[PDB]
């Protein structure tokens, strides 16, 4: 099985070896010795005198045309059991945290089918993390592909240090991240947190974190297959550990980045923007081995790139097509100083129904995204004018939507470096009690500063009692 | 310009023109 | 496929893919100097006034390039393995590839007898002591078995002289090099 | 520099004359890209023409370039190498159709993939088969009634014909699709073969949890007799997805064929030209405009115009396609929906600012339009909806003076306040879809104006509590309307006196 | 001759010849099919290669498969037999009503007339409706274009236009449908059969139809005014006629023309299109033009994409038009059917050198006289003076008067509406239009000239009121 | 017949004739094909000439010899075309009667130098 090749022509990840004795299948592993490291190179298209054109993951400075590759049968495979939690491990399987080898039993294959229609699970439990805007305006679900959106700099990172944090502490069961072309401080930032935050454990097998790490300086083949690297560890926390299990794939873009630059050199055509034509169906593949099946149940949250806020780039907006409750976090709101700078009103749910959620619920989750959207047209109606001629009940509402506005922020418990403020912790209940309560008429007489980095509505009252005495 | 931005000035003074009617009425 | 048999010299390009997959057919079968020696003859043939001039010129109507080929085979009777080689030739249209494609199969069998294209260049006009203890410094210098095929050529332009290249492998105490050092050298 | 010029099959030509592949009906596999082989022999393959790989897969064949076979693998590329050995089948490309696919989630070659049980069907329909003509077909001429009130008031369907649901992303869309369906369950209980209905669900390329959230909405709202769904989700092939519409419109033209009525609801039929964009540009088809290439439009218009009512010899068959396009922020100017709407006889456009303005389902109109949207109506609905028509086309022209609506004059001040009653007349729960005879009834008390006192937090608590009066007391009103099919002076005079006394004992 | 298809992609497959060679644009006829296959050769590349836009759906097509060549461009059967008649491009009927006995066969993919063969002479085409030809009337040979959509009566002013000009002058006429709904074109072809421009029955129909689908590739559809146009040919050059093409749609020519030439490898042009986007409108709408002995004339039915008019197809269009009447909802909402806008379509024949200074004289006070009605009652709308003047209260007046008498009932609305449908001569629209700008008829109540064909039946319409 | 002064035409497909030899061609020069039309010879290869012609392509064939007429693309000149219609290559297409040009004006020569000018 393990045919030996010749490395012909070396283009980054894209390099040519011809195979004339054994050929491997397309999607497979090629063992590039001669280099003091390994390399390793995933087999694709075969094109003649036996050719494949694999892509290459590390840097190929210093491949000699004409040298010497072992062919294994693996599509690629790693490490991967209960050993590999409290460890970082990059996409070919070796770990990178410097604490010896992963000593396991059972390997496992990266690249598997989406399993069957018939073993897709059915049931839709709401999962609340916490947050304002989630709990009522676009809440989650326990084995949905939730996802946020969002440019750069308007907080997603943060957002997901939130989840991981107010989430990977209330869950029982396994964690697995995956750092998908994320930058080597915020990833750095995450492993120390969660060492010093106790989720790693680093001296016994008391960790409920696995984390999968490919950094954002790799070259394309190894920062489109990392994100299947969390995916096959995540399945099997799934598929026979028998546990629910959660995934944290921040930043899906550079997956459509690696693609769309092998694409532009393994010789394929330009699709629309300057995307690989099989954006949707690799994506597609991708997205759909991530999903909640009868066997096991498993929840993604996956922090999701847009560039320069354009949600009509192709790969968006397949993105938005392979979800269940999505969350934008546009930039505007933080012009305006609400962090993170979320839009409900882009935001989706397959989770908000009044049979799921409840009708008062609901109710309320459509009152405040009727008044923050009536807001807009109102406000355009003000930018002319100015606050003299809407009416009673237009100024009225005018100001009630602003009020709510001002109380869709909630101070992050890890973010309370950038503004300052500890950060507090809110259940649902007290979101819909808040929420109908300033849509009720109570609280047409506080300031608009009063409800701004509040937790609770007795947050609100108390911020207001020391604004005015 | 770009695409988006004159989209964004159009849809502006759309709304301008249209509420500039409404005072006039 | 069948296993495609190694050359040893991989010829690239149309003329080498035409030449390798002769060479793998033809050590398949083992009669590779048969079919050098053929395709020789057949250069010689299509260097003819009359028949190169029936070949390239287009409405001649492909079919009768094939039949007319297939004659000539027929006529002064090839071996089985350049037969099909001209009518794949003839059928794809690439009949101005042809010597093109014997020179590159002929390197590749110059290389299966073990030659080496020696260049040497003395830069002035050697002669034939010079020559001799050359040629028996560079076949010991080169490698076991192998036999070396040298040219000579000359310029007075690059002073001194003695370039030699072996087999990729590029020696070179030419004079003018030498200043071209020391002129590096000398700059800094 | 030729395609099949490789040295492999050069040296299996010129070392001897093989006559042992048979070159026709097999054919050796050569450059096998990322989802599509380039095959050598096969000289006896036709084209479209479905092949099989000696792995046990099958995949269509186009592209011929004089020497080699293109043929698209239907399925993981993982498993096909080179030098692997074709086979032909013979035909172009079947789906097996019938009466025994209803019920049951299959996929698009036509085989089960909800694990309950194989499909037992009697019949293949070769897919992609030829239009019917002017003279075989006739002109919408029943009433396709999606349930939507603003639908099958404003911009109502015809068994009949095509009819585009085009709106931005999470913008009902598909809500509509599954309230077009489970309204059919009350035509599908009883008598009258020329109302029952067989619905087709073509899904391309959508998640497939979403898909069976549909077969779950569908079944726990009983709506599997009409129904067959057909699915080919993002996780399956690009070619399988290009081959799911023609498939379940094959479906459709067996029922239509065979005298009885058919829908299809083709769900991201946009995804089915991004995957057809994605085999061709891996054929090296010459891209036309943002990558689409030539016959997109000959795709989608050979896809689209096959649903049409047949006339009185041929059956009386007719189809419905209700194709479904997301289109990027509004953007209708852009390739695949300037088709579409150029191809299809209306469109339900849905534009979002509706939506999370508060008017569920989002069709927001104006620029939605149906062709043939006063005939493809019963004479209750088309009275009281081209009367409702009319007033929200005096309504529609004046909100923006609406919001300054408070110091006007009286007439404006009338007629924005009724068309304020319609608008919210025409909301609607999801999942819940109304019969003809209670939104005729509706629609009349708002024209008729026993609304125009009343608040507008209350038209909706009005809605409710005048359906279940209606459906409760009232049933043989209901039953005038739904066989008559019409008001005719004295469900008018009737429908005077209840709705009067009913206003009289609301509150 | 006898060649063979080797590779095969929709509307494009090649076929090598080994022998005598059709040339460019050419018709071949492929074999072994259950209709038949035509095809449309060009591009010679070599062992005789020529790429053929393939017309029908090419599944079945294996390689090495016989190709019979014909010679000639397209043959199709052209004549007086025709009329009544649904062909496609090939030249076969489609309306399943037997062959169309013919004895002469034409070829479409014919040239422009010479430059010895035209006319100088821009006589005005009277269609016999008041707005038309008042405000934007039309031209021997123009290639003149309405701008329409659904709930105009488009379909009523295009039978009405065959109507009164196979009445008025001795012409028939062709509508070509290209990318033509199936819906759209059965429901089409129902209305003219009902209307009496098709008769089924004996052969006095006025119109010949060439409807290519849209379930037909590009190949098939950029063909479509070719064949329309060989039709109107035949009139034009062997009887001497006052043609009318009625082409619907010059976007969906343009856009099959875009689609075969992008299928056909060439890189594409600006915006989306082809870059022989002005030649293939110069050889359609050039043979369109008048000659010295028939006028066929173009009126055609044209779509402008994201409303916008600098798009290259609407600028080619824009390049060769003529009239642009303007169909619209507005005056229909005004009850004047259908909604014929003039102040939005600009003729180029309105000019007093060319249809007279009367003529002209009569269509400036026309259009100015409704240009002031129009911003006088944006006053008279926002109640700034009420009634202005006099001079405003008799404008308004007459310009409500001349709005009233723009419609004309229509003859093939006369079976279900017994408004009987009059033609109105060139003649009595000025006498009509004149008079009422004269004052001469101010002491008649507006609602006289409502759906009335002259002015003299206004003033008989006018007595009978007066009851 | 002969290479060095005439050719056939390898491939003419949308504006181009690739013509096969035709040696003693030169760049730019009006070469004038046997179905009566005429073209311009441009870009010279070493395997053919790309004539783009001067008319439709569809009185073309493959293989019909192309014939050099060995000067640069000319075009009749003179007070003898006054009063005229004439077509762009010289030919009077008004029919009446051909025009009696005696000289011959070369197509694409330059603008004159600075010197040869003066102001208007
Ligand atoms: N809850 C919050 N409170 C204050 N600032 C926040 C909050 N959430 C996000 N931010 C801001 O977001 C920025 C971090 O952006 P980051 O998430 O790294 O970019 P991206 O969203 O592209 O990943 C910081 O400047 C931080 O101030
Ligand atoms: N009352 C309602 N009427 C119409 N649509 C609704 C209603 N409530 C929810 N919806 C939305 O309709 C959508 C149907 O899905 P769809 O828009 O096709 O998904 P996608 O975003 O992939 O297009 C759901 O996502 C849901 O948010
Ligand atoms: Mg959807």
């Amino acid at each position: 099985g393990g045919a030996t090749g010749r490395i012909v022509a070396v283009i980054g990840a894209v390099v040519d070896v011809q195979f004339d004795e054994g050929l491997p299948p397309i999607l497979n592993a090629l063992e590039v010795q001669g280099r003091e490291t390994r390399l390793v190179l995933e087999v694709a298209q075969h094109l003649g005198e036996s050719t494949v054109r694999t892509i290459a993951m590390d840097g190929t400075e210093g491949l000699v045309r004409g040298q010497k590759v072992l062919d294994s049968g693996a599509p690629i495979r790693i490490p991967v059991g209960p050993e590999t939690l409290g460890r970082i491990m990059n996409v070919i399987g070796e770990p990178i945290d410097e604490r010896g080898p992963i000593k396991t039993k059972q390997f496992a294959a990266i690249h598997a089918e989406a399993p069957e229609f018939v073993e897709m699970s059915v049931e839709q439990e709401i999962l609340v993390t916490g947050i304002k805007v989630v709990d009522l305006l676009a809440p989650y679900a326990k084995g949905g592909k939730i996802g946020l959106f969002g440019g750069a700099g308007v907080g997603k990172t943060v957002l997901i240090m939130e989840l991981i944090n107010n989430v990977a502490k209330a869950h029982g069961g396994y964690s697995v991240f995956a750092g998908v072309g994320e930058r080597t401080r915020e990833g750095n930032d995450l492993y120390h947190e969660m060492i010093e935050s106790g989720v790693i454990n680093l001296k016994d097998a008391t960790s409920k974190v696995a984390l999968v790490y490919g950094q954002m300086n790799e070259p394309p083949g190894a920062r489109a297959r990392v994100a299947l690297t969390g995916l096959t560890v995540a399945e099997y926390f799934r598929d026979q550990e028998g546990q629910d299990v959660l995934l944290f794939i921040d930043n899906i873009f550079r997956f459509t980045q690696a693609g769309s630059e092998v694409s532009a050199l393994l010789g394929r055509i330009p699709s629309a923007v300057g995307y690989q034509p099989t954006l949707a169906t690799d994506m597609g593949t991708m997205q759909e081995r991530i999903t909640t099946t009868k066997k096991g149940s498993i929840t993604s949250v996956q922090a999701i790139y847009v560039p320069a806020d354009d949600l009509t780039d192709p790969a968006p907006a397949t993105t938005f097509a392979h979800l269940d409750a999505t969350t934008v976090l546009s930039r505007a709101i933080a012009e305006l100083g609400i962090y993170p700078a979320v839009d409900p009103l882009d935001s989706t749910s397959r989770i908000m129904d009044p049979n799921i959620v409840g009708s008062e619920h609901y109710d309320v989750a459509r009152g405040v995204q009727k008044i923050l959207q009536d807001y807009k047209s109102l406000q355009d109606i003000i930018a002319i004018l100015g606050m003299d001629e809407l009416s009673e009940e237009d100024k009225l509402t005018v100001s009630r939507a602003r009020k709510i506005q001002r109380f869709l922020s909630q101070p992050f418990q890890v973010a309370e470096v950038f503004t300052g403020h500890l950060g507090k912790l809110v259940p649902l209940k007290e979101t819909i009690k808040g929420f109908q309560q300033i849509l009720a008429g109570e609280f047409d007489h506080l300031p608009e500063q009063a409800f701004y980095m509040v937790g609770p509505i007795e947050e609100a009252v108390a911020k207001a009692d020391k604004l005015a005495e | 310009a770009t695409l988006k931005d004159i989209t964004r000035r159009l849809k502006s003074i759309k709304n301008i023109q249209k509420i500039t009617k409404s005072m006039k009425m | 496929f069948a296993k495609l048999v190694r050359p040893p010299v991989q010829i690239y390009g149309i003329e080498g893919r035409y030449a390798t997959a002769l060479y793998s057919a033809a050590s398949k079968q083992n009669k590779l100097e048969q079919v050098e020696k053929e395709l020789l003859r057949v250069g010689q043939i299509l260097k003819e006034p009359k028949m190169a001039a029936s070949l390239m010129n287009p409405y001649v109507k492909r079919s009768v390039k094939v039949k007319s080929l297939n004659d000539m085979t027929a006529k002064e009777k090839f071996s089985p393995l350049t037969s099909n080689l001209i009518n794949l030739l003839a059928e794809n249209g690439r009949l101005n590839n042809t010597p093109a494609v014997i020179s590159a199969f002929s390197t590749m069998m110059s290389v299966h007898r073990g030659e080496v294209p020696c260049t040497v260049t003395t830069a002035s006009p050697l002669d034939e002591a010079t020559l001799t203890e050359l040629k028996t410094v560079l076949k010991s210098f080169l490698s076991k078995g192998q036999v070396l095929k040298l040219e000579v050529k000359i310029d007075p332009s690059i002073m001194g002289g003695m370039i030699v290249r072996i087999g990729e492998k590029y020696v070179d105490m030419s004079a003018k090099t030498k200043i071209q050092k020391l002129s590096r050298a000398m700059r800094e | 520099t030729g395609t099949a010029e490789v040295s492999s099959i050069l040296e299996e030509r010129i070392l001897g004359a093989d006559t042992s592949v048979d070159l026709e009906e097999t054919g050796r596999v050569l450059s096998i890209g990322d989802g599509i082989a380039r095959v050598h022999g096969l000289r006896n393959v036709q084209a479209e023409e479905m092949v099989e790989f000696s792995s046990g897969l099958k995949g269509m064949s186009l592209n011929l370039e004089p020497d080699n076979v293109g043929v698209v693998v239907f399925g993981n590329d993982k498993l096909i190498k080179e030098g692997d050995i074709v086979k032909r089948t013979g035909a172009i490309v079947d789906v097996p159709v019938g009466e025994e696919l209803l019920g049951r989630v299959v996929d698009a070659l036509g085989n089960a993939i909800d694990g309950k049980g194989p499909i037992g069907s009697k019949a293949r329909r070769r897919v992609g088969l030829k239009a019917p003509g002017i003279i075989p077909r006739i002109s919408v001429r029943e009433p396709m009634q999606t349930g939507i009130k603003a639908v099958d008031s404003l911009v109502p369907i015809g068994r009949g014909q095509r009819e585009l649901i085009i709106g931005d992303r999470q913008t009902g869309k598909t809500s509509i699709a599954i309230d077009t369906i489970i309204n059919q369950k009350r035509f599908n209980d009883g008598t009258d073969e020329k109302k029952k209905l067989y619905c087709i669900y073509v899904a391309i390329g959508q998640k497939r949890s979403t898909v069976a959230q549909l077969v779950k909405r569908l079944t726990d709202a009983d709506a599997m007799k009409y129904t067959i769904v057909v699915s080919a989700t993002a996780s399956d092939a690009a070619p399988l997805q290009y081959l799911a519409p023609y498939s379940g419109c094959s479906m459709g033209e067996y029922f239509r064929d065979n005298g009885k009525h058919a829908l299809i609801i083709y769900d991201d039929l946009s995804k089915q030209a991004v995957a057809y964009r994605q085999m061709s540009l891996l054929l090296r088809r010459p891209p036309g405009r943002e990558a689409y290439p030539g016959d997109v439009f000959y795709l989608h218009s050979r896809l689209l115009e096959r649903a049409a009512k047949m006339n009185d010899a041929f059956g009386g068959g007719s189809l419905t396609a209700l194709p479904v396009i997301e289109t990027q922020a509004g953007d209708v100017s852009a390739y695949i929906p300037t088709n579409v709407i150029s191809i299809t006889d209306g469109q339900i456009f849905l534009e979002t600012e509706l939506f999370y303005k508060g008017i569920r389902p989002a069709i927001n109109v104006g620029l939605s339009v149906s062709r043939v949207g006063s005939a493809a109506q019963t004479r209750a609905m088309k009275q009281v909806a081209g009367t409702m028509k009319l007033e929200l086309a005096q309504y529609r022209e004046v909100a923006a003076f609406a919001q300054f609506g408070s110091d006007l004059d009286a007439a404006t001040q009338q007629l924005l306040s009724r068309g304020v009653r319609l608008t919210e007349l025409l909301k609607q729960g999801q999942y819940s879809p109304m019969a003809i005879e209670e939104q005729v009834a509706v629609i009349y008390a708002g024209v008729r104006g026993y609304l125009d006192k009343l608040e507008p937090s209350k038209i909706t608590k009005f809605e409710n509590a005048f359906l279940s009066h209606v459906i409760s007391q009232h049933q043989t009103l209901l039953g005038k309307i739904r066989t008559d099919g019409k008001i005719s002076e004295e469900a008018d005079a009737k429908l005077k006196e209840i709705v009067t006394n009913f206003l009289a004992g609301f509150e």
